[PDB]
């Protein structure tokens, strides 16, 4: 709300063809301590969207609940209509604009990828209220990081194929381990695809500290 | 409308009848001496089944005001929650004057929630209250619509007139000591058909020192010799 | 008119209102029945369960309304399960505000105020519903109550409520008048035998539900029907 | 009859009376019909004029690019219920950015009008709907009646004598789904037109018609934009 | 009376007969008390036929084991249980004045008195009473 | 101070300090922090102390009420649902992290944390405190997989103590409180009960 | 259907509920105020005397309702109560905000204000109360004023609101005489009247109860007659009437 | 009643509520609809009556879907019936705001019940023209179907019956031996009581809307498949 006190890290996602792969570790920050290491920051808003955030874990959960909730409710009339993720991003958008307007703003930079009508979507809304689209998206120090090669990778390649995506995912995501204070080495890896949205659990990055013998 | 209501011309015809159902049936005598006042009252429970230690017809509102009443019990228990919570309230307003006496004519005006604002139905209950924290006594009654009446001595009852007639015919007099209860007793033995006992009859006694709900032992010490 | 329609004084000096909401409670086809005793307060009510499509394990009519108070009603089921709400609320409440728990006495007081305040006013309506309620109370023993949809809330040793309330009343005035306590049996025996004589069926050991509560041991036992078959077989004998 | 006098009462019958004569309120305006296809929803209101110098009035009120509807009965409480509509779709694209779906809509209609059913003091909004809109889920006909119980229709008509139109679409109905966009207009007209008495006849000036499909946002055509679907009338009065 | 819920007919059948040869000479009570539980049962199913001839046979083996107080006591808790059904203490009242009359010995007048206060609980016009009057004549 | 709780097969064990500090003087030095939230559920409390108590309060209130209305033992999980309910909607104004434990038939022992926030995780053990953060080390690396009741007892027993040797806001007493179906027993460690890890450091 | 009451008019165009309240004023209750130079009195007549009241609240019709001015209610009195409470307020929160003693017109205004109030808008009954008001300001010296349930108050100087007001005025002004009028000729013109409105003659002055206004050295003094110069009154009033029977 | 039946809040003088009295009539007169437990879950039907064939498929169905595992079969006044739908639905949701996890179906139908009977209390109000059962299944509390009346409580039902013809579906209800039978057979039986019961003998032609909630769903009170179901219609026609 005014001053988060667990704080959740980056958290990255790129779209590919006929499908989106996100990823965010599992670490509850709470300021420079790794209280929690077990905690999934990778909502399923539905079969057919997802969702993660970075910052304030208990907004996360607030979020989390409220959303579930609502896409619950959704599905309760059955009108074989369902919630968008481009209505689920639009959605989350007004929620953080209508909580900064109200000044108690909920601390939570968030990334929502979806795969629907054929056309994948990956989405982004952060505590501001400033909400846009690109093929690849990353949060905090994740977009200082792991963005660039995203943006280097896509540059030359307009699309791209699930299994080159998930292990450009999981290189940005040693780098981000690498070289961020906050990371964690266990994080989960979500891909939303025409077959919905399979969550693969606390996946690990190899280390590699050979240079660790170029001190000297 | 939503208030003490229904008055037609030169009439309070929703009052009238509530003074009818006040009429009650529980003589409820009250008696101002020189030293105290006496409420009395009879608790004839039906059968030997309810119980006379678990409710009781006197409460004492505050430490030296004590309240006896009539008919329509769950309202004179509204009625007593609210006169404790508006004495309370005097109490802590102007505070630590030990308010009864200075405080029941207070009191007793303050019965205006009692009856000024009905509540659509008015209250069914006229109440008798007893105070002694001014060197004098003194025996007020509020009637379901009126105000304070500051009587000397009357009776609520079934029977209230020939209860009255009693009183005045025993002269309630003003040299009479602080146990003219007997004659408080006596007068609810005209309106009252049984063989009074200590949990048949209850009384409260407020005299200078202050207000006490006698108990069995002593209704029964007054109600033997009489 | 309509003093017969609305809660209104009547004219002769009456309240017709409540004297009808009290034969709403008669209405409904049910009779209850609750005895103190030297240590204990047993209450036992009949369970007419027509037809076994119901659910016998949830057509209930007593409730634990908190850890030690114990609560039958009588009437309007809708009505009932209000004020076996609005009980239970109390209860909470009373506990939060204060911390000791909060006196069966005391709880039919305010359940008892908040119908005066129903027959109060003209917007709402009075509950159909008349609540016995029991539980042990330390200083006092055992203690039964009786709030009533007018306000009244007394009631102690034997009480009844229901269609037959009166020929339970009556037999149970002749019990007591016999001056001899009951224990944590003939209390039990004596409710049972009671709400039998009222409506002679023998009471096999599924149709009535009782409530106990012991002094050595509190809370609201709702008997079991190996226990209501063990007293049943005990009495009979 | 004392208990047809308010809605909140409730007839010894059954149903009560206020809102079986809310349904009159519907009964008592100018016909209308509404047909589903394959693609397309169509609305053909007969724009029941005053005098000659007046103007038809106006039927066929819009609500969105993907939504409008037809009213039938009191206008008062009508354009409200527009006004209702409207925002609740503009506040759907708000929030986000998708054309709320009829069903949605008509659902949340029927909750707002189910309270003044209940409320007393609240006339039951007596105006007959025929919303037409095109979701993801192809066009979509929808009927509102005061009593709140919506429906969903492949083709409904309300007014005055609007059982012949209803008996008409019910025979045709079979051929609906397979309809050119003006074969299904001109259904609707001969429908419309088999409504009102013999004497009477369509024109450009005393007609309405909404069309919503799939690459078509709603459109309200009338005189000049309907005289093209006007032609081939096949006037059997 | 009341409609029968489970019958155990073909219970009693298969299981009295060898009861009876367990307890030829009655020295088994566990018998007496598991035909009591099948009775019971049959009783809270509302049959009548199968609990009349439980009673009718306990009421044989204590004939031919010829235990006379545990008669007397037997028969008290059958007739106090409950009161079980009506058609059945009857009929067990009736073939116990069969029984009664045919051995003369010092405390039959031990068992007319017991079926008499079994059967004076009330119950005399209604369920057999010539067995009551046929016990007084056999007492004088 | 320091509150801790760990899971075990068919129960819990918590321990917590009696410490409370106020500035550097001892407010109370046998705070019992082991509140009863029902039968089977406590509730470790570190921070505020009046925010910690009367957030307990409050939720004893609304779990009691609940599992009179369901006749039926509240769960873990809903009590430390009402517990994150509580502290994320006051966060701004409340303060407190809180400890939740339990046992309840429909899963067994539970423990849950709601620290300052308002945020709610499932973990095998819990730690809180001021002085917790001194013993993650310790209870990281001295902490098994299917550990019995004693050896829970004698793990959080052994981790409380050195939190309160470390911390300068956490000393006195320590108590021990293990929940299971049985029931709920609690303890107290005092004076030379305590278990130390004597440092002697050499001259 | 739902009861509403009448604050309605009449087919004709009268507000005959607010008429029949005001007659009804006539109907119990005897008060009369006379205003004389030098002092301005109040009479009451006592309704209820059973020998079993004890008089405590040291009055009943006459209320002291401000520093310069008093009042004596004649209708219901649950409703005289909350008017008499509502009127000292309004003279105090006058106090309050001008620093100085409300004009005695400018109370009676508010109050009339206040009962017109409650028999124009909403299902209020109105006040059957109707009062008298004597009282001394800065401007006009002694006044003393009448107020009905209507809210159409007047200012009287020598008037009756009782049950036979009709008779107690009709005695006013026959023994009324303006500007000779003083203090003391002033209390034996009202015992007088109510010698005459009352049937039962040799008044006990437990039966009457008056209070005085008068003006001391710039301050204004209301005081209460108790019962023995009530008497004396009486006796010198008794006086008067043996005489001037015997003196034919 | 005459004088007395005309406010919920005016008893009468034997001391009873004709409005609910009468507000009982109306659930007496629509469609009847019927819920059975089966073994391991709960098994609703309802013939909904098509008034006119210009209706779509089956709209305005009597079933719906107040939780994810909650399932709610009404009949009576439809338009107010949806209304208290809503009522559950914004229950529902509230609890597992609150308290978490799902919603016990014994507490939601208490709940929903108080807020009916706060409908029949007062006078402004009226009461709720719809009975409605709601059934649900969990492993933990196995499957709980509860029965709530225009004015009255809830009650545990084995299998229920409401609406036009209670007594008719009731015995063969009774008839049929639940308890030991799957929720497969019991959506074949419930629909052959329905159309045992009489669907056109005075009436148009029904609709059989049927819904599930068991472990065969793992909870998930979801309508049962219609295009496998109709051979389970088939097989009551026979």
């Amino acid at each position: 709300t005014q001053n988060p006190m667990v704080t959740g890290t980056s958290v990255l996602g790129v779209k590919f063809e006929g499908g989106v792969v996100i990823a965010a570790d599992m670490l509850g920050s709470y300021g420079s301590l790794a209280r929690f290491r077990n905690i999934s920051r990778i909502m399923r808003v539905n079969n057919s969207t997802m969702l993660g955030a970075s910052g304030d874990y208990a907004d996360f959960q607030y979020l989390k609940q409220v959303l579930g909730q609502m896409v619950i409710d959704e599905e309760l009339l059955g009108d074989g209509h369902s919630y968008s993720p481009r209505a689920i991003h639009s959605w989350l958008t007004r929620a953080m604009y209508s909580r900064r307007s109200k000044m108690n703003p909920l601390w939570n930079t968030m990334v929502i990828g979806g795969y629907a009508d054929g056309e994948s979507f990956l989405g982004y809304v952060d505590m501001l209220g400033v909400a846009y689209e690109a093929p690849s998206l990353a949060t905090g120090y994740g977009a200082y990081l792991a963005q660039p090669l995203l943006r280097e990778v896509l540059e030359k390649q307009p699309v791209l194929s699930q299994t080159e995506a998930r292990d450009l995912v999981e290189r940005c995501m040693r780098v981000l381990y690498y070289r961020d204070a906050r990371s964690y080495n266990r994080f989960q890896i979500a891909t939303v695809t025409e077959k919905g949205v399979e969550i693969e659990g606390p996946l690990s990055t190899e280390t590699n500290w050979d240079i660790a013998h170029m001190i000297s | 409308f939503s208030l003490t209501t229904f008055s037609p011309s030169g009439k309070l015809v929703q009052i009238e009848y509530a003074l009818a159902a006040v009429a009650g049936g529980a003589p409820s005598v009250g008696i101002k001496a020189a030293n105290g006042v006496v409420l009395a009252t009879e608790k004839k429970q039906k059968s030997i089944l309810y119980d006379e230690r678990s409710v009781h017809k006197v409460e004492p509102i505050t430490k030296h005001i004590g309240l006896v009443y009539s008919g329509m019990g769950p309202d004179y228990r509204v009625l007593v929650h609210r006169a404790r919570k508006l004495a309370q309230q005097y109490y802590l307003v102007y505070q630590e004057p030990i308010p009864t006496a200075q405080l029941v004519q207070r009191v007793a005006s303050v019965m205006q929630e009692y009856t000024q604002s009905g509540g659509v139905r008015p209250f069914g209950v006229s109440l008798l209250i007893c105070g002694w924290n001014e060197g004098r006594p003194y025996l007020f009654q509020s009637d379901p619509s009126g105000a304070y009446f500051a009587w000397k001595a009357t009776a609520m009852g079934k029977n209230y007139v020939n209860g009255k007639t009693f009183l005045e015919k025993r002269y309630n007099e003003d040299l009479e000591l602080e146990d003219a209860i007997h004659t408080a007793i006596l007068t609810l033995k005209e309106s009252f058909e049984g063989q009074m006992t200590e949990d048949n009859i209850e009384v409260g006694i407020c005299n200078e020192a202050g207000f006490r709900r006698l108990t069995p032992t002593e209704v029964k010490d007054y109600l033997a010799a009489i | 008119g309509f003093d017969r329609h609305i809660t209104i004084f009547s004219p002769e000096g009456r309240l017709y209102q409540v004297e009808y909401a009290f034969k709403a409670i008669n209405q409904g086809g049910l009779t209850s029945v609750a005895v103190r005793g030297k240590d204990c307060a047993v209450i036992v009510t009949q369970k007419k369960v027509p037809d076994k499509l119901l659910d016998s394990s949830t057509v209930t009519h007593l409730f634990k309304i908190t850890e030690n108070i114990g609560c039958v009603m009588t009437g309007m089921t809708a009505d009932s399960r209000s004020q076996v709400q609005r009980a239970r609320y109390e209860a909470a409440n009373w506990k939060y505000k204060y911390g000791y728990e909060i006196p069966v006495d005391m709880l039919c007081k305010r359940i008892a105020d908040i119908s005066q305040v129903y027959t109060q006013n003209a917007e709402m309506r009075p509950l159909g519903c008349c609540m016995i309620l029991i539980g042990i109370d330390e200083e006092q023993g055992p203690q039964v109550y009786k709030c009533d949809p007018a306000g009244y809330y007394c009631g102690f040793k034997a009480t009844a409520a229901g269609v037959k309330q009166t020929e339970s009343t009556s037999f149970l005035e002749k019990k007591v008048k016999k001056k001899f306590d009951w224990t944590f049996e003939q209390t039990v025996e004596t409710a049972i035998t009671c709400l039998s004589t009222v409506l002679s069926i023998d009471f096999k050991p599924s149709e009535i539900e009782v409530g106990v509560v012991t002094v050595e041991n509190p809370k609201f036992r709702i008997l079991t029907e190996a226990e209501i078959d063990a007293h049943l077989v005990a009495l009979a004998e | 009859n004392q208990y047809d006098n308010d809605v909140t009462v409730w007839s010894p019958q059954g149903r009560i009376h206020q809102i079986e004569y809310a349904m009159e309120a519907v009964k008592q305006g100018s016909a209308t019909v509404g047909l589903k296809s394959k693609t397309h929803a169509v609305l053909v209101a007969l724009k029941r004029a005053q005098s000659e110098l007046a103007a038809h009035q106006k039927k066929i009120l819009h609500v969105d690019n993907h939504i409008g509807i037809s009213i039938a009965g009191l206008t008062a409480d009508a354009r409200l219920l527009c006004n209702f509509m409207r925002q609740e779709c503009l506040d759907s694209r708000f929030v986000f950015d998708r054309p709320l779906p009829v069903s949605r809509l008509v659902s949340l209609i029927g909750s707002k009008t189910q309270i003044p059913t209940q409320r007393y003091g609240r006339r039951p909004y007596g105006v007959g709907l025929l919303i037409a809109g095109y979701d993801d889920m192809g066009p979509h006909i929808f009927q509102t009646c005061p009593s709140a119980n919506y429906f969903d229709c492949r083709a409904m008509s309300i007014g005055a004598r609007s059982q012949s139109a209803r008996t008409y679409l019910e025979r045709h109905m079979s051929e609906f789904m397979e309809c050119n966009l003006n074969e299904l207009v001109k259904h609707g007209l001969r429908a419309l037109r088999e409504t009102l008495p013999a004497e009477q006849d369509l024109t450009t000036k005393n007609v309405s018609i909404g069309i919503v499909g799939k690459d078509l946002e709603f459109t309200i055509y009338d005189d000049d934009d309907v005289s093209p679907f006007l032609e081939g009338l096949e006037e059997r009065p | 009376i009341v409609k029968m819920e489970v019958d155990y007919s073909a219970t009693v059948d298969q299981r009295l007969p060898e009861c009876a040869k367990l307890a030829k000479e009655g020295r088994l009570q566990e018998v007496i008390e598991t035909l009591l539980s099948l009775e019971k049962q049959t009783r809270t199913a509302s049959d009548m036929v199968s609990t009349s001839r439980i009673l009718v046979a306990v009421v044989k083996m204590c004939y031919e084991a010829k235990e006379w107080d545990l008669l007397n006591e037997n028969i008290m808790l059958l007739s106090k249980r409950r009161s079980q059904l009506k058609q059945a203490v009857a009929k067990m009242v009736q073939q116990c004045c069969t029984y009664v009359e045919e051995i003369t010995d010092l405390p039959i007048k031990l068992r007319l008195i017991d079926t008499l206060r079994m059967v004076t609980e009330g119950k005399i016009y209604v369920e057999i009473e010539r067995a009551r009057l046929t016990k007084t004549l056999a007492t004088i | 101070t320091t509150i801790m709780a760990v899971q075990f097969d068919g129960g819990v064990v918590l321990g917590a300090d009696s410490r409370t500090t106020t500035g550097s003087y001892i407010a109370n030095r046998v705070t019992d922090k082991l509140t009863p939230i029902h039968d089977r559920i406590f509730c470790c409390r570190s921070g505020s102390a009046a925010d910690t108590q009367a957030v307990a309060d409050a939720v004893t209130y609304q779990l009691g009420f609940h599992s009179i209305e369901l006749n039926e033992p509240p769960l873990v999980h809903t009590a430390a649902s009402l517990f994150k309910e509580m502290c994320y909607r006051y966060r701004e104004d409340l303060m407190a992290g809180i400890i939740i434990a339990g046992w309840d038939p429909q899963e067994g022992g539970q423990v849950y944390s709601v620290p300052m926030g308002g945020m709610m995780v499932r973990q095998s053990f819990a730690i809180g405190g001021s002085g917790s953060s001194y013993i993650y080390g310790y209870v990281d690396a001295t902490y098994r997989e299917g550990m019995t009741k004693e050896e829970c007892l004698q793990f959080t027993a052994n981790a409380l103590a050195l939190a309160m040797e470390r911390d300068g806001s956490s000393g006195g007493v320590i108590r021990l409180a293990a929940i299971a179906e049985s029931g709920v027993e609690r303890q107290v460690l005092l004076g030379d009960q305590i278990p130390k890890f004597a440092v002697a450091t050499l001259p | 259907r739902y009861d509403s009451r009448t604050t309605i008019f009449s087919p004709e165009g009268r507000l005959y509920q607010v008429e029949y309240a005001m007659e009804a004023i006539g109907h119990a209750g005897t008060c009369l105020g006379i205003l004389a130079n030098d002092g301005v009195l109040l009479a009451a007549e006592r309704r209820n005397i059973h020998k079993l009241l004890d008089e405590v609240f040291f009055s009943e019709k006459i209320y002291k309702l401000n520093e310069d001015m008093a009042c004596s209610v004649a209708g219901i009195t649950s409703d005289a109560n909350v008017l008499t409470n509502e009127l000292r307020l309004i003279a105090q929160r006058y106090l309050l905000q001008y620093q100085e003693p409300i004009p005695c017109e400018q109370l009676v205004t508010a109050l009339c204000d206040i009962k017109q109030a409650y028999t124009q808008f909403g299902g209020k009954r109105p006040f059957g109360v109707s009062l008298l008001y004597i009282g001394w300001d800065k401007h006009y010296g002694f006044q003393l004023y009448q107020s009905d349930p209507s809210g159409n108050y007047g200012g009287w100087k020598a008037t009756c609101i009782g049950n036979n007001s009709a008779a107690a005025v009709s005695m006013l002004k026959q023994d009324y005489k303006e500007g000779e009028m003083t203090l003391k000729s002033a209390l034996a013109l009202a015992i007088k009247v109510l010698n005459k409105t009352m049937d039962v003659s040799k008044l006990s002055a437990e039966k009457v109860e008056i209070a005085t206004l008068t003006r001391e050295n710039g301050k204004t003094v209301i005081r209460v007659l108790k019962q023995k110069e009530v008497e004396q009154l009486i006796k010198k009033h008794e006086e008067e009437e043996a005489k001037a029977e015997r003196e034919k | 009643g005459t004088g007395y039946d005309l406010s919920a809040s005016t008893f009468s003088p034997d001391g009873r509520v004709f409005q609910v009295e009468y507000a009982m009539k109306a659930v007496e007169n629509s469609s009847t609809a019927i819920g059975i437990r089966c073994k391991d879950g709960v098994v609703f039907g309802v013939e909904k009556l098509v008034l006119s064939k210009l209706y779509e498929e089956g709209s305005n169905k009597r079933l719906f879907n107040v939780d994810r595992h909650v399932g709610m079969a009404v009949a009576g006044l439809l338009a107010d019936a949806r209304s208290l739908a809503d009522i559950a639905r914004e229950e529902a949701s509230n609890f597992r705001s609150n308290f978490g996890y799902n919603i016990p179906l014994k507490h939601l139908a208490d709940r929903v019940a108080m807020y009916v009977h706060a409908y029949t209390l007062y006078s402004a109000v009226r009461p709720f023209g719809c009975s409605f059962m709601l059934g649900s299944y969990s492993v933990n509390d196995g499957a709980q179907l509860y029965m709530i009346d225009p004015s009255g409580v809830s009650y545990g039902y084995w299998g229920c019956a409401i609406g036009k013809a209670r007594q008719a579906a009731k015995t063969e209800i009774e008839k049929l031996q639940m308890k030991e039978m799957t929720c497969r057979d019991i959506v074949k039986e419930v629909a052959k009581i329905i159309y045992i019961v009489h669907d056109e003998v005075k009436d148009k032609a029904f609709e059989l809307e049927l819904s599930w909630v068991g472990e065969l769903t793992n909870g998930r009170h979801e309508i049962v498949p219609k295009d496998i179901r109709e051979e389970a219609e088939k097989y009551a026609k026979e």
